[PDB]
RNA sequence: CGAUGUCGGCUCGUCGCAUCCUGGGGCUGAAGAAGGUCCCAAGGGUUGGGCUGUUCGCCCAUUAAAGCGGCACGCGAGCUGGGUUCAGAACGUCGUGAGACAGUUCGGUCUCUAUCCGCCACGGGCGCAGGAGGCUUGAGGGGGGCUCUUCCUAGUACGAGAGGACCGGAAGGGACGCACCUCUGGUUUCCCAGCUGUCCCUCCAGGGGCAUAAGCUGGGUAGCCAUGUGCGGAAGGGAUAACCGCUGAAAGCAUCUAAGCGGGAAGCCCGCCCCAAGAUGAGGCCUCCCACGGCAGCCGGUAAGGACCCGGGAAGACCACCCGGUGGAUGGGCCGGGGGUGUAAGCGCCGCGAGGCGUUGAGCCGACCGGUCCCAAUCGUCCGAGGUCU
RNA sequence: GAAUGCCGGCAUGAGUAACGAUAAAGAGGGUGAGAAUCCCUCUCGCCGUAAGCCCAAGGGUUCCUACGCAAUGGUCGUCAG
RNA sequence: CGUGAGGGAAAGGUGAAAAGAACCCCGGGAGGGGAGUGAAAUAGAGCCUGAAACCGUGGGCUUACAAGCAGUCACGGCCCC
């Protein structure tokens, strides 16, 4: 069973799943908007929102924390200096998911876009 | 939580050092003995010229268990070993001393002689 | 409806507020109300607390003592009415929350591993000086 | 009770 | 195991009876309030790029 | 016979006479009687009870009608208690005093598709000594040519839980009328937040 | 014989009753207790070990008891493969020999995919002549059904004594069953910390990958759990078995019986729990819509309602069920609390240094209990009565 | 009309088992009628006494480039032995 | 196919005449729809005739309380002549 269990598995072992989220985070923070499968998208929100919320803190601790997942100093500089500030007065919800209308041809996978909020 | 094949320390001066439970005397088919229950055991280890010798089939009551026992007041108690005291068919200790603490549950089960002889009752 | 609050409400009548705080590593003397027939008396249990498992009204702590050559562990409910009082006899410095590891250690080894928590000892003597 | 088998143990094709 | 096998050829009636549940359900579609084109609901319209009133996507 | 509807809120223990007593807390009251079944009209005797109040925006017109005929605000759950006919127009926890024994009915937790070991406590198979892919299997399920079939009711894997279960003769440890609370001793079927039914016990 | 796989074990049962126990009896060379023997009774129960491949049997420790049979000596498209039917080898024995032996010894390929019936679960369809939303009756099924010890009566009745009751009452158990997670005890694949080696970011510090599909180690919430907790076997009503009677002829007596009436089992019927109106014999109650336009039929749009779609769920393989969809707390964020880990980074001080101290119960922080419209359940679509006849 | 006959064609099982090592993927940008599968970039993972490199057997144009996707490729294909 | 000696297939038919379908339309192509040729194009090259198993579309009758080697005998209903 699965009673009151939180978190998708996405058919990956523990370290692959982590990487998946970390890589999607790098891509989202880099381009502001990416397209994925709906399940990957819905799961990315929390992972990235937390990273953004820490950038909103600003301190050295937060920077080194975010650096654990994002791993890229320049990308984190962008996070703290350009991304984080526009969410100063926003209380969570820094990302949105909207579903596309067309499925992948090769496997019928339903797609969705994930973007940072205005 | 004692069953057949379980080795028990013997906490008296009967001469026995280690007994191995071969049956728990509690109904048709009890699976485990706890404190205050009587088992039948084999003397697997003894010291020279005691009352009991290796090979003897003896009765004993369990006075200590590594599996914690629970109490109606919501508390529990647990010991470092599983220990027994060798008795006769009258539930009386065959020895004259018992060593180490014993479970208070022995009292409510009519093993007053052992409880009295015990250095501490917890 | 707040199911969590309801439970807390039920529990509240039974909650204690008179016991001193203690940590795993501390040496503690729990005075416990024990019944032996037909009178009841207070029995003292004193040892190192090796575990505290928190759950509000339902937290329990485990105390470990070596008694007449046999190790004894006792689990107490932190809010049990059968506890008269608890006396901090010594503050111990642990580096983990559960101290099961001391079960396999000599008296010497335990002593080296659980140095006296000088900071909280000073805190104890720093208070107790009252108006 | 033990009685003689009436079939051999099956050999591969 | 000992290699289970069909004992009898399935009749045309029985094979087709099995497939009485095989028909496709047509796609559920709704008009897009902006360009009136037909598209699945709760998806960003792939014709004009509008969803929830606003332009979201370049078509 | 008497009864009330209620939601299971959670478990704890309280202390009473230097004893720890495990309890399940139940939010029972208040339940308005919304319909009465009569031997003249319905052929039997019971009271339809309502529980939990409902956003009228969600109550359809046939349901609206039913409540209105009873002069009762919209309620989430409608359920009957058999051979029970309270004088009042409202059933509350006060119909139980501490010390009474009760029967609690709920919807048990669902194990979904359950194996024969979980469901029926089968022993399954050995885990070594040659056991071949049958560790949690049920073994034989029949005989041979006689009878050449399997009994109806043969214990097999399948769904388990999410089913009506009534545990009987539970001690009422306490009742807290100002909070519509019942404290029953022991365990009650189903998850926290599940709807339960508390009836006076049928055991003697 | 164009194959019906063969001992024993394991798993899973189910039936019989010539009954092992438990319940009810009659007789006894039945004082009491305990036996013997026969009758009634198949509801439940009928333990764990040593030896042997064993079935069987002997033995140990118990037990209320450690029942005997059928089901292809039940069950290898369920498992095992010790026994026993292949090919190797050896012993004893027989044969000049090749070889052989209800004589022995060591070894020796057990086949992923279930079409039909049957079984366990779950849906789709149509039906139940208006169409709908709820709440129910229970025909008929299924589940359950065990038992011991101690104390009181009472050291009384009975007995020289030893010993020791009936009836009635009270407590404590074993095994099993259902549910449950407050406690006890597990797990908890990334919730926290510690640690080695290497490569890397960015030199220090601080971090990241890999060492498993957690590198290792110490802990560990929710959930799912038993070793943990609650509760169940009944009570009770009725009809009976063997058996015991009341009244009573045939047959002036006698007779439980021929008229008639009692008493009497763990068994039977009901009672308890669960399923259940496809119960086509398709039941009942409450409430809602309603008399539509065109030629017991057809077409067209609606009503009450329903479905689609979406956010989800201790519900779940899909399906179903259940909650919610902005008139919203459904999930995700965010905040508070719980909880886990056990005092982060940075800086300051102390030491040559490994480190130590303070800041500091700090920092991190899945699921649990709540709050908050910050993000997403936008916008919508399609079905859906007009009520047959005595 | 049958020979577990012969040759061929087409069914059933069935939209079922399976799609050949659990070293692993994610995004962005090109191309194109068409892209999870081709090209480029960044991130991630695997091998490293190899899963890298050089010979000899054997194979025999499979080499390089342009233009192609009916079939071969266990899917796809604009890519390819 | 086999190291080899050796084994050893399958596979014929447009029309009298290519007159083998210019050109247009949908399509990436394949394929098709018109146009055109022909006595004939379901003779269009996957080409004479084109049986059967097998698959499908349309229509008539029939079927969701019924027990079977599937037929046969009777009667009735509906549809057709
Ligand atoms: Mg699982
Ligand atoms: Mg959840
Ligand atoms: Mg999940
Ligand atoms: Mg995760
Ligand atoms: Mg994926
Ligand atoms: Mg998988
Ligand atoms: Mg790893
Ligand atoms: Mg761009
Ligand atoms: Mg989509
Ligand atoms: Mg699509
Ligand atoms: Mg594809
Ligand atoms: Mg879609
Ligand atoms: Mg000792
Ligand atoms: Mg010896
Ligand atoms: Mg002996
Ligand atoms: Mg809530
Ligand atoms: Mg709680
Ligand atoms: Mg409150
Ligand atoms: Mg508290
Ligand atoms: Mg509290
Ligand atoms: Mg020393
Ligand atoms: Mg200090
Ligand atoms: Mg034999
Ligand atoms: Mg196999
Ligand atoms: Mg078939
Ligand atoms: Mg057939
Ligand atoms: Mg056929
Ligand atoms: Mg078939
Ligand atoms: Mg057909
Ligand atoms: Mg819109
Ligand atoms: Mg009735
Ligand atoms: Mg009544
Ligand atoms: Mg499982
Ligand atoms: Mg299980
Ligand atoms: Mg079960
Ligand atoms: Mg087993
Ligand atoms: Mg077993
Ligand atoms: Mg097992
Ligand atoms: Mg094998
Ligand atoms: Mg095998
Ligand atoms: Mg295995
Ligand atoms: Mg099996
Ligand atoms: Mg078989
Ligand atoms: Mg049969
Ligand atoms: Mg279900
Ligand atoms: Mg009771
Ligand atoms: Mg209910
Ligand atoms: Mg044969
Ligand atoms: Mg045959
Ligand atoms: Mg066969
Ligand atoms: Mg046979
Ligand atoms: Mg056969
Ligand atoms: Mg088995
Ligand atoms: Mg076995
Ligand atoms: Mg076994
Ligand atoms: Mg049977
Ligand atoms: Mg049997
Ligand atoms: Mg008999
Ligand atoms: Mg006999
Ligand atoms: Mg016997
Ligand atoms: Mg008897
Ligand atoms: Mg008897
Ligand atoms: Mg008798
Ligand atoms: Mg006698
Ligand atoms: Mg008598
Ligand atoms: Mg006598
Ligand atoms: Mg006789
Ligand atoms: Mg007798
Ligand atoms: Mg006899
Ligand atoms: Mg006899
Ligand atoms: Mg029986
Ligand atoms: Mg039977
Ligand atoms: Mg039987
Ligand atoms: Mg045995
Ligand atoms: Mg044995
Ligand atoms: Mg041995
Ligand atoms: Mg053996
Ligand atoms: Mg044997
Ligand atoms: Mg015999
Ligand atoms: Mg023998
Ligand atoms: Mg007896
Ligand atoms: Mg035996
Ligand atoms: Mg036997
Ligand atoms: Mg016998
Ligand atoms: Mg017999
Ligand atoms: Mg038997
Ligand atoms: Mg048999
Ligand atoms: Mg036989
Ligand atoms: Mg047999
Ligand atoms: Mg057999
Ligand atoms: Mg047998
Ligand atoms: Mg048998
Ligand atoms: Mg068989
Ligand atoms: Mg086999
Ligand atoms: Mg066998
Ligand atoms: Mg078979
Ligand atoms: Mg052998
Ligand atoms: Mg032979
Ligand atoms: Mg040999
Ligand atoms: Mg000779
Ligand atoms: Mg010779
Ligand atoms: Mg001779
Ligand atoms: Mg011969
Ligand atoms: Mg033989
Ligand atoms: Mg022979
Ligand atoms: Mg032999
Ligand atoms: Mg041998
Ligand atoms: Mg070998
Ligand atoms: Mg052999
Ligand atoms: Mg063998
Ligand atoms: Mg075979
Ligand atoms: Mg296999
Ligand atoms: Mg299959
Ligand atoms: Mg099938
Ligand atoms: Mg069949
Ligand atoms: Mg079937
Ligand atoms: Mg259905
Ligand atoms: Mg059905
Ligand atoms: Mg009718
Ligand atoms: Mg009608
Ligand atoms: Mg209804
Ligand atoms: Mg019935
Ligand atoms: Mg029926
Ligand atoms: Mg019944
Ligand atoms: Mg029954
Ligand atoms: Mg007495
Ligand atoms: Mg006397
Ligand atoms: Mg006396
Ligand atoms: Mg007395
Ligand atoms: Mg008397
Ligand atoms: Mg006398
Ligand atoms: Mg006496
Ligand atoms: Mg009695
Ligand atoms: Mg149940
Ligand atoms: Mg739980
Ligand atoms: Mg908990
Ligand atoms: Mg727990
Ligand atoms: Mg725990
Ligand atoms: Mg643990
Ligand atoms: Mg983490
Ligand atoms: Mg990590
Ligand atoms: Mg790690
Ligand atoms: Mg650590
Ligand atoms: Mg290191
Ligand atoms: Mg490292
Ligand atoms: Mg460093
Ligand atoms: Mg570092
Ligand atoms: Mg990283
Ligand atoms: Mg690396
Ligand atoms: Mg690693
Ligand atoms: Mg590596
Ligand atoms: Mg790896
Ligand atoms: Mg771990
Ligand atoms: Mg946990
Ligand atoms: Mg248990
Ligand atoms: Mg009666
Ligand atoms: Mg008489
Ligand atoms: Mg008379
Ligand atoms: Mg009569
Ligand atoms: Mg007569
Ligand atoms: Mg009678
Ligand atoms: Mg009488
Ligand atoms: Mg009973
Ligand atoms: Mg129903
Ligand atoms: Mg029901
Ligand atoms: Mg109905
Ligand atoms: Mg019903
Ligand atoms: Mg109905
Ligand atoms: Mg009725
Ligand atoms: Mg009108
Ligand atoms: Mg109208
Ligand atoms: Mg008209
Ligand atoms: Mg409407
Ligand atoms: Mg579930
Ligand atoms: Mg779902
Ligand atoms: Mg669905
Ligand atoms: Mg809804
Ligand atoms: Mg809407
Ligand atoms: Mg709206
Ligand atoms: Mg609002
Ligand atoms: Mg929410
Ligand atoms: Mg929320
Ligand atoms: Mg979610
Ligand atoms: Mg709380
Ligand atoms: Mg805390
Ligand atoms: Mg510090
Ligand atoms: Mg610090
Ligand atoms: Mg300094
Ligand atoms: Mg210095
Ligand atoms: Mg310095
Ligand atoms: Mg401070
Ligand atoms: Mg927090
Ligand atoms: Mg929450
Ligand atoms: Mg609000
Ligand atoms: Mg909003
Ligand atoms: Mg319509
Ligand atoms: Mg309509
Ligand atoms: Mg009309
Ligand atoms: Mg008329
Ligand atoms: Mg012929
Ligand atoms: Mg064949
Ligand atoms: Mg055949
Ligand atoms: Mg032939
Ligand atoms: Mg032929
Ligand atoms: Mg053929
Ligand atoms: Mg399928
Ligand atoms: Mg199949
Ligand atoms: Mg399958
Ligand atoms: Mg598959
Ligand atoms: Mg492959
Ligand atoms: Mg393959
Ligand atoms: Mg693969
Ligand atoms: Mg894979
Ligand atoms: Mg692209
Ligand atoms: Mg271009
Ligand atoms: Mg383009
Ligand atoms: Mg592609
Ligand atoms: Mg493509
Ligand atoms: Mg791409
Ligand atoms: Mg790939
Ligand atoms: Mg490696
Ligand atoms: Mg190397
Ligand atoms: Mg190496
Ligand atoms: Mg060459
Ligand atoms: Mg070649
Ligand atoms: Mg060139
Ligand atoms: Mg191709
Ligand atoms: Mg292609
Ligand atoms: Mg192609
Ligand atoms: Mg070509
Ligand atoms: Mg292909
Ligand atoms: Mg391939
Ligand atoms: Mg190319
Ligand atoms: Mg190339
Ligand atoms: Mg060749
Ligand atoms: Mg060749
Ligand atoms: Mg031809
Ligand atoms: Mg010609
Ligand atoms: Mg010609
Ligand atoms: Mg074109
Ligand atoms: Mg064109
Ligand atoms: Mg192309
Ligand atoms: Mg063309
Ligand atoms: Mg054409
Ligand atoms: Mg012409
Ligand atoms: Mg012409
Ligand atoms: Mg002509
Ligand atoms: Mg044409
Ligand atoms: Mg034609
Ligand atoms: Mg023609
Ligand atoms: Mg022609
Ligand atoms: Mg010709
Ligand atoms: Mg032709
Ligand atoms: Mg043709
Ligand atoms: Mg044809
Ligand atoms: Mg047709
Ligand atoms: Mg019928
Ligand atoms: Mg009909
Ligand atoms: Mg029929
Ligand atoms: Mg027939
Ligand atoms: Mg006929
Ligand atoms: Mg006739
Ligand atoms: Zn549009």
């Amino acid at each position: 069973m699965r009673h009151l269990k939180s978190g998708r598995k996405l058919n990956r072992h523990s370290s692959h799943r982590l990487a998946l989220y970390r890589n999607q985070a790098k891509s989202l923070l880099t381009h502001g908007r990416i397209t994925t499968t709906v399940p990957k998208a819905k799961e990315l929100r929390g992972f990235v929102d937390h990273l953004i919320h820490l950038a909103k803190r600003g301190d050295l601790h937060a920077r080194r924390l975010v650096l654990r997942d994002l791993q890229d100093v320049k990308l984190v500089r962008k996070l703290f200096d350009e991304i984080a500030p526009r969410y100063r007065d926003r209380q969570g919800g820094y990302t949105r998911v909207l579903k596309l209308a067309e499925r992948r041809r090769g496997d019928g996978a339903p797609l969705a876009l994930v973007e940072l909020v205005e | 939580m004692i069953q057949p094949q379980t080795y028990l320390e013997v906490a008296d001066n009967t001469g026995a050092r280690k007994i191995m439970c071969i049956r728990v005397l509690k109904g048709s088919n009890a699976k485990y003995a706890t404190v205050g229950d009587v088992i039948v055991a084999s003397v697997k280890e003894a010291i020279p010229r005691g009352a009991v010798k290796e090979g003897d089939v003896v009765k004993a009551v369990v006075v200590r268990t590594k599996k914690e026992i629970k109490r109606p007041d919501g508390s529990a108690i647990r010991f470092d070993d599983n220990a027994a005291v060798i008795i006769n068919n009258q539930l009386e200790p065959r020895g004259t001393r018992v060593f180490g603490p014993v479970a208070r549950e022995l009292r409510e089960k009519g093993f007053m002689k052992i409880v009295s002889l015990a250095p501490e009752v917890l | 409806m707040n199911r969590g609050a309801l439970i807390k409400l039920v529990e509240s009548r039974y909650v204690r507020t008179d016991l001193p705080e203690f940590r795993p590593g501390d040496t503690v003397r729990v005075s416990y109300k024990v019944k032996e027939g037909n009178r009841t008396r207070i029995q003292d249990f004193e040892g190192i607390v090796i575990r505290i498992r928190r759950n509000g009204f339902n937290t329990t702590f485990t105390v470990r003592k070596v008694s007449y050559g046999v190790g004894v562990e006792r689990i107490f409910p932190l809010h049990s009415p059968l506890i008269q009082k608890i006396d901090i006899v010594q503050r111990g410095r642990a580096r983990r929350a559960k101290l099961y590891f001391i079960r396999n250690l000599s008296d010497r080894e335990i002593r080296r591993k659980l140095r006296a928590d000088r900071k909280r000892i000073d805190q104890d003597r720093a208070a107790e000086r009252a108006a | 009770v033990d009685k003689p088998p009436y079939l051999p143990r099956p050999r591969p094709p | 195991a000992k290699h289970p096998v069909p004992k009898k050829k399935t009749s045309k009636a029985r094979r087709d009876a099995r497939r009485s549940h095989h028909a496709l359900t047509p796609p559920t579609l709704v008009p897009c309030p902006e360009c009136k084109a037909m598209k699945p609901p709760h998806t960003v319209c792939p014709e004009c790029g509008y969803y929830a009133g606003r332009k979201v996507l370049e078509v | 016979m008497k009864g009330i509807l209620g939601v299971k809120v959670g478990m704890t223990r309280i202390f009473r006479d230097d004893r720890a007593v495990p309890v399940t807390v139940i939010l029972a009251g208040p339940c308005p009687v919304v319909q009465r079944r009569t031997p003249e009209k319905d052929g039997y005797t019971a009271v339809q009870l309502g529980f939990l109040p409902q956003n009228p925006k969600r109550v359809n017109r046939p349901l609206k009608g039913h409540f209105a005929k009873a002069g009762v605000e919209p309620v989430r759950i409608l359920r009957e208690i058999r051979d029970f006919n309270p004088e009042g127009d409202t059933v509350t926890v006060e119909i139980f005093k501490p010390g009474e024994r009760v029967d609690v009915t709920g919807t048990s937790k669902g194990r979904g598709f359950a194996g024969v070991m979980k469901r029926w406590n089968f022993a399954g198979g050995p885990d070594s000594h040659g056991a071949h892919k049958i560790h949690r299997h049920p073994g034989s399920i029949g005989n041979r040519k006689t009878p050449g079939r399997v009994y109806k009711g043969k214990k097999m894997a399948g769904h388990y839980g999410a089913e009506r279960v009534t545990v009987m003769n539970l001690e009422v440890v306490d009742v807290i009328p100002e909070e519509n609370l019942l404290l029953v001793k022991g365990a009650v079927p189903g998850p926290n937040g599940g709807l339960v039914i508390v009836r006076e016990t049928k055991k003697a």
